């Protein structure tokens, strides 16, 4: 069911990518992990692999909160990308950098009625080879229920702080 | 089918309930529409551009909304008795969709009972995930927290951010923002991009992280004494405390802003529902103990431009799912939630 | 000695050349203070303040003037001929430290030279890396930059930052800076603290490094570039100007003509002739769609911040030519900072303007 990994075997997947695409969410607005995550960014980009970051509608715990985070990190604005215009190309891209983002990915919203989320718009994070999930322990989101996506055989858990973890990640990745 | 836009009419009101995204998603509904020529000026949309998207250009109001079978609007029609009797304009059995204020507008709504019309009241949308989307209350106080800062910033004398340069440095402005909700966020997230320091405060519980998670600090160290020493210390004071339909809570009082320095300012989200400080009228800047109360009203309406799309596309999101026969008849499945949580009235019978 | 400043009398000057930090190292150099009551209201200084830095309070002008050895002012003095002769409140042969406005303001060097008054512009203050903490445009225009994007930012009825949201996503505002500069690297900085995406043009090369140093992309015969980002463009900010002759036409009627509806320019120069024609000093015009500021003294608007600053900028001028405890100032003549912004001097106009 549950598949953790570290930090420093976090780095072999995204290195060993040809594109990669970051989703963000109100963990890594937590942990203030940002400046980290640009870091860990144009490494990748200086490597040759492709990277873009998808900023869903209702992440975070504010309209744009994940965007003056980016913004303040110095992220070009021409690699990130609205729900409606990138989550097509998790088909392509071969693995999902999720940092603290949860019920912004939960196929619970898409298939099933009783689920609090049900009927909202998510980033299609299943589709991408590998799943990657920075978060402190297996606790809820906000919507309060369980994400699927953890016990699945593309994903794997990197439990720790959103900014740690991806400082750890960029060391890693040297 | 057609769903006519007409220019707001409330003074002060500079949004419209259209933009040109939402005129081509209403067309590929088998919408036929119509706006009033010049609705839009007041948020930076031409006639052209709609026409453009597939828009009909009306001429006046009641030439646009007659003819009818939905009706978006921005902010509540007006009646005979309150300047211009725009309630009598829409077509009788029509569907109308705005921000009415209903459970503090009642004569608004037995004017539209009268008439037969069926109302949705945008503000009352139930909280869910789903629902977000069509959700007005959150979409523009959002825009109101974007707000405060840039006019706080105006009415400042100093520069927001530290800048250090050939001659010395001057220090970063402070700022402090009372209650977190979607505005104070925004605010904060404003203000901190802007280079000050931010501090804030809320009497909710998962409210510190929140404001930790923008870089300011959630003031905890006699308890309003940690309060005090950083209000004395302050620049610039965002309040955005609005309790539902009740009056706006009071966290800066009199004797609060005689401590200030002289130069620091005030902005008020609250004025309209009593103020966050009862120092605080209604669309004036008031100036006391030398400092600034900024009141000003309707304050997504000086975000026009960007809070329309917004309304516009809220407006949408709440209706495409009721449009179909194959693409060209609406029926609201009032089983919906969202639906049956946001009507007001209809075909003559209050709800 | 005894030096003083006095309140700015002209219309809409809100600075004051003066803060209480500066009071302290004057005092601490072996100076008498003397200010106007109430000259640092615009600036948020209160008289309180500055008693208790050492300085001392005159009740009126002439008075702060008349046993003033050194005159520290903003602006140029007014002459009799503008309703309030200032220079008639200077002692003769007092040494004076202000933004003369010498090249394009003629009859005050005389009236001052007519007194025997030893003035020195600040707006000359030559090119040199230790003379910067010495110079007043980039102090101010500095503010002028950061200003020029909060006005920007007041003026339109759009946001800033870019934001993903439930109800869709809200662009990032563009902004195009003219001239890049103290000002325009300020508004470049500024624009782009809030959110927006920022891009910037100016006639010397070595500009893109600063330009891109804070993030903003540099528009690289070359003008066809501009005429297709200023149709993009949101917040148009031009400062480009030019000493003693007009300013730059940077963007003409036709050129707003191709903008969008609720777009803004803000033109600093619009004192100095403006770098967009329909642009009118102390108001802000509507055309085409297109609100045009043209708010005069920038500067002033950020009175509190300019202040301390320009002070500062003073301090710094004269600190180096005062002895060690000797209680007396002299201006060291082959100091190039001295020599090039001295304009007059003992009842003669000394200096390259026959
Ligand atoms: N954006 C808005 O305007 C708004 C408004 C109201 C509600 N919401 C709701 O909030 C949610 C936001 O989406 P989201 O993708 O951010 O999902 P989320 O529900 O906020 O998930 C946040 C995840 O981050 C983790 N986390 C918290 N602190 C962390 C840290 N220090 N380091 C690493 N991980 C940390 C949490 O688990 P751990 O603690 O175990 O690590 C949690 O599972 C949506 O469900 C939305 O409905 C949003
Ligand atoms: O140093 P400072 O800031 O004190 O200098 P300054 O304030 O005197 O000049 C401001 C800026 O305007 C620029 N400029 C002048 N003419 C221009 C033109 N035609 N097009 C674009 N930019 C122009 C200059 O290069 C300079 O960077």
């Amino acid at each position: 069911s549950v598949k953790a990994g570290s930090a420093e075997d976090a780095a072999f997947i995204m290195k060993n990518a040809s594109k990669v695409i970051i989703v963000p969410g109100y963990g890594m607005a937590v942990a203030q992990a940002q400046h980290a995550l640009r870091e860990m960014a144009d490494v990748l980009k200086k490597e040759g692999v492709e990277v873009s970051y998808a900023i869903h509608p209702v992440a975070g715990r504010m309209p744009g909160h994940m965007n003056v985070l980016l913004a303040e990190a110095n992220v070009p604005y021409d690699e990130v990308f609205e729900l409606e215009e990138i989550n097509s190309s998790f088909q392509t891209a071969d693995v999902a950098f999720v940092i603290g983002a949860n019920d912004v990915t939960n196929p619970a919203a898409k298939t099933d009625p009783s689920s609090p989320i049900y009927g909202m718009p998510i980033l299609d994070v299943e589709k991408a080879g590998t799943v990657l999930f920075i978060k402190r322990s297996m606790a809820s989101g906000y919507a309060g229920v369980e994400n699927e996506l953890f016990f699945r055989n593309n994903t794997m858990m990197l439990f720790g702080d959103a900014k740690k973890m991806t400082e750890q990640i960029v060391q890693a990745m040297n | 089918m057609k769903i006519a836009i007409p220019k707001e009419r409330r003074p002060g009101e500079d949004r419209v309930a259209i933009s040109p995204e939402v005129v081509k998603k209403l067309v590929g509904l088998g919408f036929e529409v119509i706006v009033e020529q010049g609705a839009g000026v007041g948020a930076s949309i031409t006639d052209d551009a709609l026409t453009a998207a597939g828009a009909t250009i009306a001429s006046t109001a009641a030439q646009a909304l007659s003819q009818a079978d939905v009706v978006w609007k921005v902010q509540r029609p007006m009646t005979a008795e309150e300047g211009t009797d725009e309630v009598a304009l829409i077509k009788e059995g029509a569907v109308l969709m705005c921000h009415l204020g209903a459970l503090t507008n009642r004569p608004v709504v037995e004017a539209l009972t009268k008439r037969k019309i069926t109302a949705y009241a945008m503000e009352l949308m139930p909280a869910i995930s789903r629902a977000q989307s069509m959700d007005i209350l959150s979409s523009q106080s959002n825009l109101a927290g974007y707000r405060a800062v840039i006019d706080g910033a105006y009415e400042f004398a100093r520069a927001f951010p530290m800048m250090m340069t050939a001659a010395g440095t001057v220090p970063p402005a402070r700022v402090l923002v009372f209650g977190v909700g979607v505005a104070g966020l925004q605010a904060i997230a404003t203000a901190k991009r802007l280079g000050a320091v931010v501090m804030a405060t809320d009497v909710r519980a998962a409210t510190k992280e929140q404001v930790e998670s923008l870089g300011g600090k959630f003031i905890t160290v006699k308890q309003a004494e940690a309060v005090l020493k950083e209000l004395v210390k302050t620049d610039i004071a965002i309040t955005t405390a609005l309790i539902p339909g009740k009056p706006a809570p009071v966290l800066i009082t009199e004797e609060m802003v005689t401590k200030m320095k002289p130069g620091s300012v005030i902005i008020d989200l609250a004025v309209e529902a009593g103020g966050n400080c009862p120092l605080s009228e209604p669309g004036k800047i008031v100036v006391k103990h030398g400092v600034k109360i900024v009141g000003h009203t309707n304050v997504p309406s000086r975000v026009a431009a960007d809070a329309s799309p917004l309304f516009a596309k809220n407006l949408l999101n709440f209706l495409t799912p009721h449009v179909d026969k194959d693409t060209k008849t609406l029926v609201m499945k009032l089983e919906d939630e969202t639906v049956s949580g946001t009507c007001v009235t209809r075909d003559g019978a209050i709800v």
